[PDB]
């Protein structure tokens, strides 16, 4: 349903 | 002879990648000159995302907030700003392998090569065209933001576009170099969705082109048609509508292969209208329409770089 | 989320590249250290094609018969053999471009990326498949004779095809690195015609897997097949019959997706049996064969270089 | 009918 940012975690 | 989906050698723009991490999150960022550019969505804690200010959450950052590593070096971060929806990271180094390159803002049905990247390493390189809707059908992990679109003209490398998003369908959203999204979309957690896509109808045009220039023939036909009688066909099918422009960039392959434009258009009236009957164009059992005119002329005709 | 056609990063490659000329015949040659690599047509005339002998035609040829052109930059050849079908260039400079790599022989199904170039400049980057028959469906012009075909592993370039010629077909031969033709053909103007091609079963499966991955079920069934009864559907389709071996190698995407290897073939067996019924996977109309199950955890799952 | 060397003319 929502926008997915595709940095990522570290 | 042949005909591929094929993009421009990455050399260039492989050693511009760098890894930009603020806080615990971490993405690729693109180093020209002494400035490292990245989606400025990477100052946001999974917190801040449905309605992020942007203009606060930078303010309360200082220049060794952003670490940046070049391969095995890392870049000390002297000086930052945001330009629209991108950050402009200013480090003590020039970037060595600077190409030659500009900053480019494409019109929707335009292609160009991603190089696709994780921690500021590249990983493959794939040819994808701008769509109608401005959305791009990529392939892209948590990790690709950051990532660039690029073409090539001689040894300049155009930057296009900057991965920032995934959609619900699953289909990708990002920037111009310079920050600004294509189509309606905003870097926030929200709802958000592509309006309805429709096909590049001077690109399916040009891939027939292509088809033509090695050697098939079999969806030809005698007629021609108007090009008001064919855009209306194309609105029928879910197809864009052609202009005289499209026309007039279509010359030179037309010009090559003997078939004028609205011949053409016949053989793609009749394709839309009756199938393909089992048969395949250029090894595609589906109208190909990520093929500009630019793209078959490159590749049926052998221009390097 | 997506699935594309994706070459590996040229960088590497790009670097390597340079033009040969012996006479008024060129081509692209592969600079490694400090030896030249380059198909052993380029020593014929066109006069010479219908039978070559290559080591008469050699033993008439000077070093300063070849010209090697690294971008601007003359390359003096102190040297020259002739391995298998391939000619070796010893310049006096070694490429300090040269990456870490490996020249491999690959098996029929492998898939690799071509760095396709004409007059030693690099122009375009695209996948292709060795296919059953040896040949592949690549896209080749007059000049593009030298360029390489590759694979990356980390940081090691591993070569596995040097292009040489164009089969009526349409479709290409060329080379291993060591200078021997996949396939029956020789480097010489006769009848040359590849085997009647199949399709890369074990690639399809993993191409369904790489569906399923990416939320596409709807080919999907109850049923399951053993091995055997899959097989002589197989053979009716003309498709390569599926080994345990190929079960086993498709163990971790059935692993990560919960489908069974031998549940997928019964989708597949369907599939073959009844068509699509107007619907796509992955964007494609017809059953995509030239992604291995390595290429799909490749790219589903993010690997860098 | 035949195979074409893909070397070019110079």
């Amino acid at each position: 349903s929502g926008v997915t940012f595709q940095s990522a975690v570290k | 002879s042949g005909f591929r989906k094929m993009a421009f050698p990455s050399g260039k723009v492989e050693g511009c990648m760098v890894q930009v991490t603020c806080g615990t999150t971490t993405l690729n960022g693109l180093w020209l000159d002494d400035v490292v550019y990245c989606p400025r969505h990477v100052i946001c804690t999974s917190e801040d995302m449905f309605n992020p200010n942007y203009e606060d959450l930078l303010i309360r950052k200082s220049n060794h907030n952003f670490l940046v590593q070049a391969g095995n070096v890392q870049l000390r971060v002297i000086g930052h700003s945001m330009q629209n929806c991108v950050l402009k990271l200013k480090v003590d180094t020039a970037n060595p392998k600077t190409p030659k390159y500009k900053f480019v803002r494409i019109q929707p049905g335009q292609t160009f090569s991603v190089l696709a990247c994780y921690n500021g390493s590249p990983s493959g390189v794939y040819q994808c065209a701008m769509r109608p809707n401005f959305t791009i059908k990529g392939s892209f992990l948590n990790g690709s933001a950051g990532s660039v679109g690029f073409n090539i003209d001689y040894d300049c490398v155009s930057f296009c576009y900057m991965h920032h998003m995934e959609l619900p369908t699953g289909v990708h959203a990002g920037t111009d170099l310079e920050g600004n999204f294509y189509g309606p979309f905003v870097d926030r957690q929200t709802a958000q969705a592509a309006g309805t896509d429709t096909t590049i109808t001077v690109n399916v045009l040009a891939w027939l082109y292509a088809a033509v220039i090695n050697g098939d023939r079999w969806f030809l036909n005698r007629f021609t048609t108007t090009l008001n009688d064919f855009n209306l066909v194309a609105m029928k099918y879910n197809y864009e509508p052609l202009t005289q422009d499209h026309v007039d960039i279509l010359g030179p392959l037309s010009a090559q292969t003997g078939i004028a434009v609205l011949d053409m258009c016949a053989s793609l009236k009749e394709l839309l209208q009756n199938g393909m009957n089992g048969r395949t164009i250029l090894g595609s059992a589906l109208l190909e329409d990520e093929f500009t005119p630019f793209d078959v002329v490159r590749q049926c005709s052998g221009v390097t770089f």
